[PDB]
C-alpha cells in the first residue's frame, strides 16, 4: 500500500502506543459481540453467549494477542503486504476456511477500538491512514484464496 | 418493497422456470463457486465437482425455497422463518454472500429465459432476490 | 429488529451525546470524506476543507435527523419519510454509501464516549444505524 | 488483471459476436431501469419515466454506444487496464462526479445482458472470466479517484 509520508508517520506514531495484547483482545472480543456470526470459527473457545462472557474469555484474549501480533509485523512491511501475508493467506483459505469478509469486519472494529482507546488523538486524518492500512491487510490476507 | 407489478412479474417468470427450478438452482451455485471463490469457504464439506450429487441436491433445495417464497410473496418472513434461523444461527453465512448468490441466480435466469427477461422483469427479479436476502439475514443479530 | 435492550442502549448513548450532536455529525462527515473519498462525488458543490461551515451546517442537519430517529425509535419509517424521499428520488445516493457514513458515525461516537462505548452499546448503535440506513434506502426502487 | 490464456481466449471469442452498439444501448438502458438512482446523471436525456421510455431513448442509446465502445477498445489492453483507463478515471472523478459504485453496477448488468444474449454459450467458466474483466475495468476506472 502507498501511504504519503504523513500517513505513514501517523500510523507508526500511534502504533508505538498500542498494547497489542490488550487491544488485540478487545478488538477480537468486539468482533464476536457486534457481528455474532463471526463466532462460527470459535466453537472450541468456550462461553461466548453474552458480551461479558466474550470479553472475559481467556481463549478470546489469547487469540486476539496472536492476531494483532501478526498484524503488528505487517506494519513493518507496508510496502509488501501481499508477500508478508502470503503464508497466512493460504492458511486461512486452505485450512481455516475463513471468509475474507471477516478480515474487513475486523479492520473496521479495530478502527472503532483505536478511536475508543485514543479518543481525540484518533483524528480524521489518522483514521483515514488506518483505513488504508486495514483495507490493505484484508486484501493481502485474501490474495491467496482460490 | 415489492410492488403489485413486481409480484406479477416474479410469478410469471418463476412459473416459466417450472420443473427446471432444480437444475437452475444447481447451475446458479456452480456459477457462484467459480465466479466468487471465497463462497467456497462455506462448503468445505461438499463435493463441489461439476455435476456432483451434492450440488445437484442442494440446488434443488435452494430452488424449492424460492418457489415457496414466490408462492408466499406476501408473507415472506413467515414463509422463510426456519431458513432465516438456519442461516443466522447455525450456518452463520456472512450477509455479503447473499448478493453474490442473487447475482448468480439472476444470470442463470437471464441465460434460460430469452423471451421473458425484459428490462422490467429483470428489475422485479432483482428486487425479489434482494427481498429474499433481507428476510434470510434479518435474525442475525 | 431493535430489542428493548438495544433501544435503551441507544437512548442512553444518544442522551449522552446531548448538545454535542451537531459537532459530532460534522466530524462524522469529515471522517467519511477523508476515509472514503468516493463519497465526495455527492458534494461537488461543497467546500470540504477542514472547518468548512457548509460541512458543519450539514452535520447539524444529519445529527438532528438522528435525534428525531431516536425519539421515534418505534416509528422510524414515518419519522424519516421525507428524508427517504429525498435521498431516493432527488439526491439518488447509491445505497453502498450508507454503511460508510454509519461506520464514521460509530467511530465518532467511540472517540467521544470513553465510558458509554461498551461492547454491548457498540453492538446496539451498529444495529440502530443499519436500521436507519434501511429506512432511508427503502424507496429507491 | 491476470487472466489465464484460456480465459483471455474465452473473453475474446465471445466478444467477436457482440454488436457493440446494440449491447451498449441495452446495458445502459437496463442500468437505468434496474437501479433508477443511476438516472441522476442523465436528466438532460429527456423522458426516462418508464422502462420503455428509457429503452427507446435515443440519448440513452447514444451514451450506451460511447461507453461500450470504450470498454471494447479496453479488451485489447487486458494486460494494462489501469494504464488504458487512467485519463478516463480522472475525468469521471474530477468532472463527472460519478460514484465508482456505478461501474460495478454496470459490470453486473453487462454480465446479465451477455447471458440473456448468448444463453447457453455464456457458460459458468465464461461468466467467471467476464466477472474478472468487469471487476478489472471497474477497478481501473476507480483507480484515480481522490
Ligand atoms: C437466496 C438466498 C439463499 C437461499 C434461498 C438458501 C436456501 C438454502 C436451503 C433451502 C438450504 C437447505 C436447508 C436444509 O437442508 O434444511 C440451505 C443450506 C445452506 N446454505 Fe443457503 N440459501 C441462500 C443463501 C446462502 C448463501 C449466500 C450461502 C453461502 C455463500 C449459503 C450457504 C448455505 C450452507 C453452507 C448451507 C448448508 C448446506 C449443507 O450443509 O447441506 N446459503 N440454504
Ligand atoms: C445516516 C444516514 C443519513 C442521514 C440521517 C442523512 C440526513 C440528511 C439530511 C437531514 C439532509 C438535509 C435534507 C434537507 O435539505 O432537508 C441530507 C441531505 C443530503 N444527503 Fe444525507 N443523510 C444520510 C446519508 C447520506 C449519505 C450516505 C450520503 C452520501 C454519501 C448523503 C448525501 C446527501 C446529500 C448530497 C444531501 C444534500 C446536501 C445539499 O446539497 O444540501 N446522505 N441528508
Amino acid at each position: 500500500v502507498h501511504l504519503t509520508p504523513e500517513e505513514k508517520s501517523a500510523v507508526t506514531a500511534l502504533w508505538g502506543k498500542v498494547n497489542v495484547d490488550e487491544v488485540g483482545g478487545e478488538a477480537l472480543g468486539r468482533l464476536l459481540v457486534v457481528y455474532p456470526w463471526t463466532q462460527r470459527f470459535f466453537e472450541s473457545f468456550g462461553d461466548l453467549s453474552t458480551p461479558d462472557a466474550v470479553m472475559g474469555n481467556p481463549k478470546v484474549k489469547a487469540h486476539g494477542k496472536k492476531v494483532l501480533g501478526a498484524f503488528s509485523d505487517g506494519l513493518a512491511h507496508l510496502d509488501n503486504l501481499k508477500g508478508t501475508f502470503a503464508t497466512l493467506s493460504e492458511l486461512h483459505c486452505d485450512k481455516l476456511h475463513v471468509d475474507p469478509e471477516n478480515f474487513r469486519l475486523l479492520g473496521n472494529v479495530l478502527v472503532c477500538v483505536l478511536a475508543h482507546h485514543f479518543g481525540k488523538e484518533f483524528t480524521p486524518p489518522v483514521q483515514a491512514a488506518y483505513q488504508k492500512v486495514v483495507a490493505g491487510v484484508a486484501n493481502a490476507l485474501a490474495h491467496k484464496y482460490h | 418493497v415489492l410492488s403489485p407489478a413486481d409480484k406479477t412479474n416474479v410469478k410469471a417468470a418463476w412459473g416459466k422456470v417450472g420443473a427446471h427450478a432444480g437444475e437452475y438452482g444447481a447451475e446458479a451455485l456452480e456459477r457462484m463457486f467459480l465466479s466468487f471463490p471465497t463462497t467456497k469457504t462455506y462448503f468445505p464439506h461438499f463435493d463441489l465437482s461439476h455435476g456432483s450429487a451434492q450440488v445437484k441436491g442442494h440446488g434443488k433445495k435452494v430452488a424449492d425455497a424460492l418457489t415457496n417464497a414466490v408462492a408466499h410473496v406476501d408473507d415472506m418472513p413467515n414463509a422463510l422463518s426456519a431458513l432465516s434461523d438456519l442461516h443466522a444461527h447455525k450456518l452463520r453465512v456472512d450477509p455479503v454472500n447473499f448478493k453474490l448468490l442473487s447475482h448468480c441466480l439472476l444470470v442463470t435466469l437471464a441465460a434460460h429465459l430469452p423471451a421473458e427477461f425484459t428490462p422490467a422483469v429483470h428489475a422485479s427479479l432483482d428486487k425479489f432476490l434482494a427481498s429474499v436476502s433481507t428476510v434470510l439475514t434479518s435474525k442475525y443479530r
